[PDB]
Order: structure tokens, then C-alpha cells, then sequence
RNA sequence: GAAAUUGUUGAAAGGGAAGGGCAUUUGAUCAGACAGGCCAGCAUCAGUUUUGGUGGCAGGAUAAAUCCAUAGGAAUGUAG
RNA sequence: UUUUAGUGGGCCAUUUUUGGUAAGCAGAACUGGCGAUGCGGGAUGAACCGAACGUAGAGUUAAGGUGCCGGAAUACACGCU
RNA sequence: CUCACCGGCCGAAUGAACUAGCCCUGAAAAUGGAUGGCGCUCAAGCGUGUUACCUAUACUCUACCGUCAGGGUUGAUAUGAUGCCCUGACGAGUAGGCAGGCGUGGAGGUCAGUGACGAAGCCUAGACCGUAAGGUCGGGUCGAACGGCCUCUAGUGCAGA
RNA sequence: GUCAAGCGUUCAUAGCGACAUUGCUUUUUGAUUCUUCGAUGUCGGCUCUUCCUAUCAUACCGAAGCAGAAUUCGGUAAGCGUUGGAUUGUUCACCCACUAAUAGGGAACGUGAGCUGGGUUUAGACCGUCGUGAGACAGGUUAGUUUUACCCUACUGAUGA
RNA sequence: CAUUGCCGCGAAGCUACCAUCCGCUGGAUUAUGGCUGAACGCCUCUAAGUCAGAAUCCAUGCUAGAACGCGGUGAUUUCUUUGCUCCACACAAUAUAGAUGGAUACGAAUAAGGCGUCCUUGUGGCGUCGCUGAACCAUAGCAGGCUAGCAACGGUGCACUUGGCGGAAAGGCCUUGGGUGCUUGCUGGCGAAUUGCAAUGUCAUUUUGCGUGGGGAUAAAUCAUUUGUAUACGACUUAGA
């Protein structure tokens, strides 16, 4: 219902997130996905690494510059998974894909904005316990992505800043909850409690 | 069906496309790994290829049959006047790669490097860096804010240097401007080194040392459009061939119904960017040193220049680098010498080279004499007027 | 003084053809009316349907159960 | 009852069959089809499933489906991997 | 030093032969590649069950077009009787047959038809009628003839050879 | 590949492996006649690229009837190599060598507007056999025109709004 | 003159395993060998976990650089039919992949957490919460007018301003104070009609132009000529008041 929806992609399964995001884009919702290096794919790492190398094998034989373009970053693996769930050769699907932004880490503006989850796509809600899974940053590093260490450094910095934000936000909501508790047991607050409020 | 006889490929598919390079100055696409315990040094230097000569030296190679005997070795001479440090550039690490944050230039730039910013210098009002020069003018606070941004951010510090091509016997007068990484300690101390060295010159002696393995990065000599016989070294077709011999006979099977990228074709040969590695420095010769070309074993008062000059180059009045062997590019060309990216312990490195003799006869013919004094002593006196 | 083909002007569109069908947007262009025409809304109906709420009946082992009473019993044995 | 056109190269499927190691092979039997035929489904396809067609409207369906491309439940349930 | 054997050691199930579901091994091809793709693992896989939902030119209902059938309709049928009206069913199609129409050159008759105040031709992302073949009109250009209807006649309709 | 009579100085399975039996491949040759007879240039070689793996070599390993050396069986693996000649048009073959090794294949039995034209397969000529003859012979022999790209894509390079 | 007459030498340029020079080191793995270790009181390289390990793979490095990927930086044209840029407000034209109360900021785990409190400050104790955002904030007033008080010294809009933090694309976030309105926290007064029973009933944000008044700056590129480190032509690399 938001003008853009910011999905924190951590702990999400790539296909179950990509079909949901593909339907939101085609239904007209702008979606930005962050922390794409923290995405999950079900099945073991060697399993999914062999899958990527099987994908990496296929290219145009007379010119490898016009082949399937094997994009290596985790946001680009998510983008490739989400293409193919969109008619991207039509104008409508091109306009749908223009509604999507996928990033590794949480860069600016989005680091001071609310991030949501898609519980249809959450790994801890979908996979049976004991089932192995792959983290997309580790898989991307194995197949040639260069920037795992930079994203980890910037995410550690961003989390230090975000925790200093949240300490002040708890310090404020202490006072707000106590001041709402002082207004309780008054003739206005009992009147509001009579109406479910 | 199969090829019926095995032969290896003609040419290397990792040097593709064989196109003309985008500039005459080849790019340094990797710099040495930074150790922040070392002092702040340039990782690279700029120079011009003067030409080759040959040397004699003793060999220190135990187990070789030619141990402690003399060998004749070709050496390339790169004329290296000192570079002028004019800028600094800050680079932050981003998830999309390295990004230049800002550049800080020095207050005064010579017409050599200003001429790089002009296609038509002779018609120009020469306004380059005139409003930039008025940011130093009050107290330089707008320069120190930018240097503080480079110190605060910028995990990599590169320095802008230009060549002194007027100290150099070329008709060019327009300097080459490059970015050399500052290896060494402490991003802040890199910025301090660069700001100290603004408008100053860095000599090739304080960057390169003798017996150092270095890399040459240069654009090779151009030859224009070339056929496949010399571009890829394919076999020539027999004398009986109709429609030409200097060709690849089969350029593909029927399927895939396309010419493949691995099939050798006529096109541009040369003027390609090449990075050749592990050339040993045999001499770092000073420019303010009569007897550039003398050794401890010869001690004949002679410079590095041959009689008649270097062919198509001219004389060397500057510092130079005598490096072993062959490096890409032809004579007069700007070449970037870089430190070795790895630490080599291969016993062909770590050999301390001492020259016994440097050939200084004319390269404009089959020279017979090393000095005009030797020529006069051999020939006596001629008819030419006194 | 037709077409093919071409120039100029005008209009329009154009990421490895173009052209077409259905439908609409947008632009251009064009026919028309009252002395009731068009386009709509509401009400009450009719025809065809779709989706709810709710009432009364019938059957069966005149449901089986639960519940109630009574007899016997055990164990994954309650209290003593 | 008269008159006359075209045809007299066929092919596929289920079942029954012959020759052949076999064949998208060759040859028969009964029916249904394609040829001669669009439509919905089987991604795609002469023949398969469904259903055969004036022009429209509304409703319900068949076969096939209902993560997303794609209209329709990331339904509900018992397991297996 | 080894065995069918046992107890002061423990503390409740264990062994053997099979049977068949899924999975794995058996399982090797040549351009890069195909459960259609993306992807998917208490699945978006397999086996099964129950509902809901989607949508064919199919079915139901209604309108309109045609066809075929069965009827009605004459003492101003309150003037169209291969006409008008009522009722019902039906509509795929190559090769082919038959019907009803459209168009072109010329002929007989008619409209005492049109026309130098502009015939014919030609152009026209202008209009109207016809399911269509086609027909009609407006504007431009043009300059001498040409149409409707009723019949007659054929050297009568082109995308291909 | 399975089974294992038997061989392997005793010992089924180190290596083998009869009698049977289950497969895979499409580099053999048949089988068929679906496509092409208003023509898809028909053998081999030369040149050049890529692909497969059923691996000859090289890398790392497991097993041996592996003491060492040299071999043999097997695994991952196609990354990288896999030759020079004599004879023959040959493919194939066979020999001399050298090598780490001289593995097997595919790509319209890769490749003729790339070549070559030795062979086969027009018309000339000779022989042998057959035929009365004209003539025949997947029998031998010798001589016999190898056309066109400037178009589109593809590729190699080169500009550019 | 002998279609470069021929012969010897021959610089330059090109060129030759016929000449020289140079051709990097890390990570993850396969096979295989192992460790710990159940299933299965033992055993076991495997089931969970884990070590080593190939000419493999992926990096490093090397080539090109997206001609619709991006960054930084220098200069940006008037005595040149008064041109260029920025700021503000007046009117026009293009449009719009689709404003209509608010994208409302921990991180980690999920066989666990959040919040509050307390101490010995921990992998702590106690209490409480979840069972969805069905929340929270906001929301009354001619699309929101004019006006009068009461209570409070809060809330909120706009500009001015102080200080700080933010480079992953920061282009935002938090502040200090003074103005400047408004306030529905409470109680009053006036107005709204006829848009005639509905017809978004027009209230958003990009491109631009042009008008007015307020600042700011005072260049290059290309052809032509030239070079040869370049080259089929373009292109490239040089030079020229
Ligand atoms: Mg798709
Ligand atoms: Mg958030
Ligand atoms: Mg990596
Ligand atoms: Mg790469
Ligand atoms: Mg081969
Ligand atoms: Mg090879
Ligand atoms: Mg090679
Ligand atoms: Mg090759
Ligand atoms: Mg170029
Ligand atoms: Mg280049
Ligand atoms: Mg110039
Ligand atoms: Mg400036
Ligand atoms: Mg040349
Ligand atoms: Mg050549
Ligand atoms: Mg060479
Ligand atoms: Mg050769
Ligand atoms: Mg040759
Ligand atoms: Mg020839
Ligand atoms: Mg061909
Ligand atoms: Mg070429
Ligand atoms: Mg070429
Ligand atoms: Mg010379
Ligand atoms: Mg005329
Ligand atoms: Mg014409
Ligand atoms: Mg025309
Ligand atoms: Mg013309
Ligand atoms: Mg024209
Ligand atoms: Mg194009
Ligand atoms: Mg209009
Ligand atoms: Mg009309
Ligand atoms: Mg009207
Ligand atoms: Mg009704
Ligand atoms: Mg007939
Ligand atoms: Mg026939
Ligand atoms: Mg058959
Ligand atoms: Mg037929
Ligand atoms: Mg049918
Ligand atoms: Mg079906
Ligand atoms: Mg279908
Ligand atoms: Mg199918
Ligand atoms: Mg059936
Ligand atoms: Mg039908
Ligand atoms: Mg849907
Ligand atoms: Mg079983
Ligand atoms: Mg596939
Ligand atoms: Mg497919
Ligand atoms: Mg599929
Ligand atoms: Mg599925
Ligand atoms: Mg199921
Ligand atoms: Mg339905
Ligand atoms: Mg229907
Ligand atoms: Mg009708
Ligand atoms: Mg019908
Ligand atoms: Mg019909
Ligand atoms: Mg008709
Ligand atoms: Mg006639
Ligand atoms: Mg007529
Ligand atoms: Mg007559
Ligand atoms: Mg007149
Ligand atoms: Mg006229
Ligand atoms: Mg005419
Ligand atoms: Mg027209
Ligand atoms: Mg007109
Ligand atoms: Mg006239
Ligand atoms: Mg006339
Ligand atoms: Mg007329
Ligand atoms: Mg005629
Ligand atoms: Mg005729
Ligand atoms: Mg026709
Ligand atoms: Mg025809
Ligand atoms: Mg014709
Ligand atoms: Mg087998
Ligand atoms: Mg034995
Ligand atoms: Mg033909
Ligand atoms: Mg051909
Ligand atoms: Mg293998
Ligand atoms: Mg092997
Ligand atoms: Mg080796
Ligand atoms: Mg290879
Ligand atoms: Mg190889
Ligand atoms: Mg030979
Ligand atoms: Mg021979
Ligand atoms: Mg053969
Ligand atoms: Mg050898
Ligand atoms: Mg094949
Ligand atoms: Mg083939
Ligand atoms: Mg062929
Ligand atoms: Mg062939
Ligand atoms: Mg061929
Ligand atoms: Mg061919
Ligand atoms: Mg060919
Ligand atoms: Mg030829
Ligand atoms: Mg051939
Ligand atoms: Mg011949
Ligand atoms: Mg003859
Ligand atoms: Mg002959
Ligand atoms: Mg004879
Ligand atoms: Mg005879
Ligand atoms: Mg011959
Ligand atoms: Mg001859
Ligand atoms: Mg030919
Ligand atoms: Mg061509
Ligand atoms: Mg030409
Ligand atoms: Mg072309
Ligand atoms: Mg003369
Ligand atoms: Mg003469
Ligand atoms: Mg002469
Ligand atoms: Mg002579
Ligand atoms: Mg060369
Ligand atoms: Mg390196
Ligand atoms: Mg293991
Ligand atoms: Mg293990
Ligand atoms: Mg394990
Ligand atoms: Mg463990
Ligand atoms: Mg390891
Ligand atoms: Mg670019
Ligand atoms: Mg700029
Ligand atoms: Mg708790
Ligand atoms: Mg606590
Ligand atoms: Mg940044
Ligand atoms: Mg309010
Ligand atoms: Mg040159
Ligand atoms: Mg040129």
C-alpha cells in the first residue's frame, strides 16, 4: 500500500521472493529489495554451485559477447531469477522491471526507511528444519563476485549507526509509554477504553 | 569428422580484440599491493623509449656452464626525466568498485601540463585552472577541505604526475598526465606526501633501484591492417592455390552456421596495450653524471648515447633506466614502468648485475667506434678542415 | 495523363524486419439535432442468470452420539 | 426415377494381425479420424484430449489447469522423497 | 593364544531371510540449452483425497442474418399475393454440383434520362448504402460525350502461367 | 554391465573368465524410402576452428599375483598435447623413425563462390574377357574447361548522431 | 635507354626459434586419504559437523571496455543582429506505466526472541508481550471561510538561523534560538443554499519556452595547414598567433 515497498531480502528464498515481487511489479507496485547478499536458496552449497556452473557453461558459440550474460553479483542473480517471471520483452514487462531496484547491502536513502519481509518467502517459515540452504553472498563469491568484503564492511558500519539510532528511539518510547500510562485511568482514557481504544 | 592431425591453436585468445588501443599511453590496470608499514613511494614511473644497446656482463649463476664468464645482452634504454607532481585523487571502495571522490590540484601548473587540456593551444585564451588557482589565493581553505575529504574517506590515494617532455628531445611539448598509486603507510600520510610534493619533481632514482624486476606497460608498434598470415602465424597455402595464398582456408564448419570468434581473420596488427613483466633494471643512470656509459671495468668517459645519437630519438640528457631485454612500444613512445606485483625469488631475479661494458657505437649503421676519440685514434688525421 | 518508381513539403512512428486481427487510449478528420435526438441515473417490472440470509417439513439404528439411569469390567490403576 | 461432377496416389490412432532384430518399415481386418477443419487444451505439431464453427450478448462448462511468466487456492489434508 | 558354552559387569528388546514405495549406483557424444521458461525441497516433486476457482466458435437463454420446412392471407386482401405475415428447426467444408446476385464491351426498347452553366476518364488515410461482388455522393483535375431500368449478345471480371 | 563353471603354483572375482543374459552408442554396414530430380557441387588430401569422452600422454589418487625398477586394473579429469616420413588417389593399411604420447570420435560421412583434382562419373584411345554385332564390364590403363560475392547476416578490424 | 639492364657492397625500414627478451600466485574443490562421531551401547571418512587434496574451478594478473553503465576534475563564448547561466514569480505548450492521510529506519535468533526492571554485570535473575499492520501516528472546521473568549506555555506549518553527524548513490538526519501564523484541548457568534437528485468535477509533478526583475562568468571544438610514434578512408598522435 506504500508508494514503494522496501524488502529486506535477508532470510528469503530467491524464487519465492521473486515470484511475489514479479506479481507486485506487474500489479503496479514499486519494489526496492535490499540485502540481496543475504538471500537464501534451498539445497546445499555444492548443489547450487554446480547449478551456477551449469548455467555458466552455456554461451553463444560463435560470439561469447552475445551469449547469456552470466551476472555474478547477488542482486543480479535475484534480478535474473525475477526475469523469467516477467514478460520482459514486452513494453508492459519492461515498465514493470523499471519499478524494481535491487541492491546488496542497504545503501542510502533506504537505510533510514522501514524494511519489510515477505513471509511467503521466508526460509524459516518455508523450509523444513534440517534442510540445507545456500547464502547468496557465499555463492556469488564462489562464482566470481568481487565485493563481498566491501559490502560486509559497509553493513557493519551501517549497523553501528542503526543501533545508535535505535538506542535513542527506545529512550524516547520509554518516555512516551510512561506518559501514556500517566494519562491512563482518567475520564478520557476510560472513555477511549470503552470504545476499544 | 575430426581434424586428422593435431596442431595447437594459432594465437592467444586472451589478447582479443586485436584492436587499436584507446590512447597512446597504456593504462596501468593493477598496482602493487599496499603495505602500510613501508614509506610513501610511487608504484610507477613514466618514461620514453630511446632505443636499445648491448652490454657485456659477468654471469653469477652457479650451476650454469657460463658461470663467471661474460655474456652479451640486449638492453632497452628508457629516458626518464623526473615527473612533476601536480594533483592527488581520492578513491573510496564502493559495492560497485573504486570511485574517485575528488581531485585536488596544485596551485601552479606549467604550460606543459596545461597544454594537455587543449586540442588547439595556439588559438586558446589559456584559461585552464585560472579559477582553480584562485582557491589557493585567500588561505587555501577550500583546498584543505578537499584534502580533508580525501583523508577522511579514500581507501586508495593516487597522485597525478606529468612528464617533462621538454627535457626530452621530442617536438611534442605537451606532457603526459598520469595517475600513480601511492603505496606505503597511512592514507593521511599519503595525502601529506602528495601535498608536500605539489609542484615538485620525483626522480626515477628515488622510485627504482638497480637489480629490480619491473613491468613495462606500453602500447605496441602499429602496423595497420594485416592479413591473417602475419596476424596469427597461420600456415601459408600451397603455390597452386587459386584466389590467394595469404589466407585461412577453412573459416568454419557448416554448423554452427556462423563464423566463430576463434577463427583467425585479417585486421589491425599492433598498437595494442601490453603489460610485459619481470624485466630487470641493469642501470639507473643519472643525468647530471658525465660517464653515463662508463662501467667500473671500462672507465672511458662516455655517456649512454651512441655516436650520431639514438636513431629517430636523439641524445639522452636526462636520467634513464637501462632495463634488460625488449619492452613493448617503439622508440619515442611513453611507457609506464611499474613495480613487480609479486615478490620474485627465482634466482634470475635477486642476481646483482654489474655491467662491464656498454656499447655506444652508431646504430645508424654498422658502427665501428665507441667514441670519436677512438675513431680519431684509429683513423689518424683526415682532410677535413681544422 | 493512372500505376510502379522518385523529389520536395507536411504529419506520424521507429532497441535484430515490416505488414495484419480484436479492443481501447491519444491525435487528426468527418456526418448529425428539440422546432424529443443523444448520453446517463433512479424506481417498478419482465426474461436469463449469479450470490447471500432465513423459515417449515421428511427420512435413517424414527441418525449414531452427548446426556440420564442401571449392571458388569478392567488399566496407560484414582484415593486409601 | 432420370441425369451428371469430382474421385479411382491416401494417411494416422485404439484394438486384432502378417513379414521382418526392428523401423516415423512393408502389408491386411473393424471402427474413429486427418485429408476436407477452424476452435479450447497437450509449450510447439495434419491425426491426441475436448469440442466441430452464421453474427453478437450474458451465463455455465469440457479437456487442461490455478507460485510467477498466465486467467484461476504460495488451498485444505494424509504421507513419501 | 583361538570355541556352540557361562556368570559376582549392564538392563530391554534383538537377530535372520525376504517383499516393495521413493531415492541412489548401473546411466558415455559430440555448437550452448531446455519438466516450455524462471525457479521450487514440511515443495511450485511423487501417491492420494476433498472443495473452491479459471476459461472453447461446446451447452442454456435472448436478439439479428440466411436457409429449409410447416402454415396463414381475396365478397376496397382496407390497394406489393415468386407479396405480406405466423411458427419451428438448422448453419464446418477441399474436389465438386446447383442457386441467387455484382461488374464489362456491344444490340432492341424505355426514362420526351445526364451533359461545354462541364460527359467520360483520373486522383482523393472525405462521406453514404450493400454480408459481399459492388453501388452512390462531395472536392480536385479535365474537355465531349455518357447513364438508370427492361430485355438481347459475348473476344465479359486476373496475382501468379 | 550382471551371473560365475573355470584359469590364475592353493585361490571364483589381483588380472581374467565359458554357458547364458541385460544394455548403451550411431564414428561400421545393412534395413527403410520421409525430404530434395524447374540440381543442396559427388572421394581423398591440404588448411583452420570448435566440440565430445568411451583417457594414449601429462596432474593427483585407489588396487595388484605392487620388494625396487618396469608394468597391469580402476577413479576424478578433455586443462593441455597427441609428430616426421617410404609405398598407395586412397579412406583404411603397413613399415622406418622420433616422442611424454604418437587415444578415439563428431561438427551436411565439418570444410570446392577456401584450394587441389590424384581417384570416381561424360564425350578420345588401348587391353583382357563377354557379345554374331552395335556394344557391355562396382576389370586394368592413359588423356580430359573446377564459374560468380560488390548484396544480407556472421566474423575481423574501423568510424559515428 | 636496355619495361628496376646486370653485378658487388649497401644505411634505413620491415623481418626470422635464422635474432633476442618475457610469460604471476592465491582461494574453493573432485577423486582419494582422514578426524571427530552417531545411526546400530561395538564399529564406521558421513548421517549432522570437519581436515587435507588434481594439469580442475574461481579469483589475482593480462586484453577489451557497456558506442543507451558510472565517477571525478578543468574551462565554459556580448563590443559577437544584447548572447549564456542561476534565483524568484506571470502566462503558455508538451506530457505523465498512473499522487489522493503518512515508504512509520535496530541488529541477531527462529529447538528462540522483544520490552521493562534489578544486581554480582552475565551465554544473569524477575516480570511481561506475541497468537500479525485488525497496528501506530494522523484525521472535526467555505478542499475547510470570518470572528469572540477560556485554559495552557503544549502541538504544528513556513521561512530565518546555531551547532553537529552522514560518501555505498552521502543530497539526508538530528539540533539551538528568535520571528511568523494556526490550533479541534474547551466554550460561543456569523457564513455556506440554485453545482437545482449523481456525472474526477479539475487542487498532483516533470519537461520546457516566453515575460518581468535580482545576481554571476567572459570559452572552446571542428574544418583547413602541419607531424609520423598513426593510418585503406575515417580515426589516432603532434605542431602553429
Ligand atoms: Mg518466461
Ligand atoms: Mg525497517
Ligand atoms: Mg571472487
Ligand atoms: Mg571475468
Ligand atoms: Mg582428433
Ligand atoms: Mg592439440
Ligand atoms: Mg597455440
Ligand atoms: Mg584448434
Ligand atoms: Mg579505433
Ligand atoms: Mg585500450
Ligand atoms: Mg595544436
Ligand atoms: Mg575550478
Ligand atoms: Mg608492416
Ligand atoms: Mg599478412
Ligand atoms: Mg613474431
Ligand atoms: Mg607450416
Ligand atoms: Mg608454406
Ligand atoms: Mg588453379
Ligand atoms: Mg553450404
Ligand atoms: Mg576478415
Ligand atoms: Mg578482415
Ligand atoms: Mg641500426
Ligand atoms: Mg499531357
Ligand atoms: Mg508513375
Ligand atoms: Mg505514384
Ligand atoms: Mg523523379
Ligand atoms: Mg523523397
Ligand atoms: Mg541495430
Ligand atoms: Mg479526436
Ligand atoms: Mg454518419
Ligand atoms: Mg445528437
Ligand atoms: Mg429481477
Ligand atoms: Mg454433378
Ligand atoms: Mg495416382
Ligand atoms: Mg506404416
Ligand atoms: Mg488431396
Ligand atoms: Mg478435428
Ligand atoms: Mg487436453
Ligand atoms: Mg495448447
Ligand atoms: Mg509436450
Ligand atoms: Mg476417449
Ligand atoms: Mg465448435
Ligand atoms: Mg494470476
Ligand atoms: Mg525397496
Ligand atoms: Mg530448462
Ligand atoms: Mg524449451
Ligand atoms: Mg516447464
Ligand atoms: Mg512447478
Ligand atoms: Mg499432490
Ligand atoms: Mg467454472
Ligand atoms: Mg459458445
Ligand atoms: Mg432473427
Ligand atoms: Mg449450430
Ligand atoms: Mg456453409
Ligand atoms: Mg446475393
Ligand atoms: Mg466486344
Ligand atoms: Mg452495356
Ligand atoms: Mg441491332
Ligand atoms: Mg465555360
Ligand atoms: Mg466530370
Ligand atoms: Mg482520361
Ligand atoms: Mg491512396
Ligand atoms: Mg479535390
Ligand atoms: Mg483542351
Ligand atoms: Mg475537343
Ligand atoms: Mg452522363
Ligand atoms: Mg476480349
Ligand atoms: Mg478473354
Ligand atoms: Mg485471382
Ligand atoms: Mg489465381
Ligand atoms: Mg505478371
Ligand atoms: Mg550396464
Ligand atoms: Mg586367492
Ligand atoms: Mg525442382
Ligand atoms: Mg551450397
Ligand atoms: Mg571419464
Ligand atoms: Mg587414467
Ligand atoms: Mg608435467
Ligand atoms: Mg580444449
Ligand atoms: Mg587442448
Ligand atoms: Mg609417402
Ligand atoms: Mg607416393
Ligand atoms: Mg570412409
Ligand atoms: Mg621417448
Ligand atoms: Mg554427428
Ligand atoms: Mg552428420
Ligand atoms: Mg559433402
Ligand atoms: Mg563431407
Ligand atoms: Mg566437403
Ligand atoms: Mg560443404
Ligand atoms: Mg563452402
Ligand atoms: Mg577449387
Ligand atoms: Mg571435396
Ligand atoms: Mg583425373
Ligand atoms: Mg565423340
Ligand atoms: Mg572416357
Ligand atoms: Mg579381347
Ligand atoms: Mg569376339
Ligand atoms: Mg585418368
Ligand atoms: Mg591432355
Ligand atoms: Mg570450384
Ligand atoms: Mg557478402
Ligand atoms: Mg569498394
Ligand atoms: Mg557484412
Ligand atoms: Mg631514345
Ligand atoms: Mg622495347
Ligand atoms: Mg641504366
Ligand atoms: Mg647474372
Ligand atoms: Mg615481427
Ligand atoms: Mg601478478
Ligand atoms: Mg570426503
Ligand atoms: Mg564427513
Ligand atoms: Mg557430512
Ligand atoms: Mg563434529
Ligand atoms: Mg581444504
Ligand atoms: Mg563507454
Ligand atoms: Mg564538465
Ligand atoms: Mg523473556
Ligand atoms: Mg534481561
Ligand atoms: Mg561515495
Ligand atoms: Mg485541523
Ligand atoms: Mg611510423
Ligand atoms: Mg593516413
Amino acid at each position: 500500500v506504500e508508494p514503494v515497498v522496501v524488502i529486506d531480502g535477508k532470510g528469503h528464498l530467491v524464487g519465492r521472493l521473486a515470484s511475489v515481487v514479479a506479481k507486485q511489479l506487474l500489479n503496479g507496485q514499486k519494489i526496492v529489495v535490499v540485502r540481496a547478499e543475504e538471500l537464501n536458496i534451498s539445497g546445499e552449497f555444492f548443489r547450487n554451485k554446480l547449478k551456477y556452473h551449469d548455467f555458466l557453461r552455456k554461451a553463444t558459440a560463435f560470439n561469447k559477447t552475445r551469449g547469456p550474460f552470466h551476472f555474478r553479483a547477488p542482486s543480479r542473480i535475484f534480478y535474473k531469477a525475477l526475469r523469467g517471471m516477467v514478460s520482459h520483452k514486452t513494453a508492459r514487462g519492461k515498465a514493470a522491471l523499471e519499478r524494481l531496484k535491487v541492491f546488496e547491502g542497504i545503501p542510502p536513502p533506504y537505510d533510514k526507511k522501514k524494511r519489510v519481509v515477505v513471509p511467503q518467502a521466508l526460509r524459516v517459515l518455508r523450509l523444513k528444519p534440517g534442510r540445507k540452504y545456500t547464502t547468496l553472498g557465499k555463492l556469488s563469491t564462489s562464482v566470481g563476485w568481487k565485493y563481498e568484503d566491501v559490502v560486509a564492511k559497509l553493513e557493519a558500519k551501517r549497523k553501528v549507526s542503526s543501533a545508535e539510532y535505535y538506542a535513542k528511539k527506545r529512550a524516547f518510547t520509554k518516555k512516551v509509554a510512561s506518559a501514556n500510562a500517566t494519562a491512563a485511568e482518567s475520564d478520557v482514557a476510560k472513555q477511549l477504553a470503552a470504545l476499544g481504544y | 569428422s575430426h581434424r586428422k592431425y593435431e596442431a595447437p591453436r594459432h594465437g592467444h585468445l586472451g589478447f582479443l580484440p586485436r584492436k587499436r588501443a584507446a590512447s597512446i599511453r597504456a593504462r596501468v590496470k593493477a598496482f602493487p599491493k599496499d603495505d602500510r608499514s613501508k614509506p610513501v613511494a610511487l608504484t610507477s614511473f613514466l618514461g620514453y623509449k630511446a632505443g636499445m644497446t648491448t652490454i657485456v656482463r659477468d654471469l653469477d649463476r652457479p650451476g650454469s656452464k657460463f658461470h663467471k664468464r661474460e655474456v652479451v645482452e640486449a638492453v632497452t634504454v628508457v629516458d626518464t626525466p623526473p615527473v612533476v607532481v601536480v594533483g592527488v585523487v581520492g578513491y573510496v571502495e564502493t559495492p560497485r568498485g573504486l570511485r574517485s571522490l575528488t581531485t585536488v590540484w596544485a596551485e601552479h601548473l606549467s604550460d606543459e601540463v596545461k597544454r594537455r587540456f587543449y586540442k588547439n593551444w595556439y588559438k586558446s585564451k589559456k584559461k585552464a585552472f585560472t579559477k582553480y588557482s584562485a582557491k589557493y589565493a585567500q588561505d587555501g581553505a577550500g583546498i584543505e577541505r578537499e584534502l580533508a575529504r580525501i583523508k577522511k574517506y579514500a581507501s586508495v590515494v593516487r597522485v597525478l604526475v606529468h612528464t617533462q617532455i621538454r627535457k626530452t628531445p621530442l617536438a611534442q611539448k605537451k606532457a603526459h598526465l598520469a595517475e600513480i598509486q601511492l603505496n606505503g603507510g597511512s592514507i593521511s600520510e599519503k595525502v601529506d606526501w602528495a601535498r608536500e610534493h605539489f609542484e615538485k619533481t620525483v626522480a626515477v632514482d628515488s622510485v627504482f633501484e638497480q637489480n629490480e624486476m619491473i613491468d613495462a606497460i606500453a602500447v605496441t608498434k602499429g602496423h595497420g591492417f594485416e592479413g591473417v598470415t602475419h596476424r596469427w602465424g597461420t600456415k601459408k597455402l600451397p603455390r597452386k592455390t587459386h584466389r590467394g595464398l595469404r589466407k585461412v582456408a577453412c573459416i568454419g564448419a557448416w554448423h554452427p552456421a556462423h563464423v566463430m570468434w576463434s577463427v583467425a581473420r585479417a585486421g589491425q596488427r599492433g598498437y595494442h596495450s601490453r603489460t610485459s613483466i619481470n624485466h630487470k633494471i641493469y642501470r639507473v643512470g643519472k643525468g647530471d653524471d658525465e660517464a653515463n656509459g662508463a662501467t667500473s671495468f671500462d672507465r672511458t668517459k662516455k655517456t649512454i648515447t651512441p655516436m650520431g645519437g639514438f636513431v629517430h630519438y636523439g641524445e639522452i640528457k636526462n636520467d634513464f633506466i637501462m632495463v634488460k631485454g625488449c619492452i613493448p612500444g617503439n622508440r619515442k613512445r611513453i611507457v609506464t614502468l611499474r613495480k613487480s606485483l609479486y615478490t620474485n625469488t627465482s634466482r634470475k631475479a635477486l642476481e646483482e648485475v654489474s655491467l662491464k661494458w656498454i656499447d655506444t657505437a652508431s646504430k645508424f649503421g654498422k658502427g665501428r667506434f665507441q667514441t670519436p676519440a677512438e675513431k680519431h685514434a684509429f683513423m689518424g688525421t683526415l682532410k677535413k678542415d681544422l
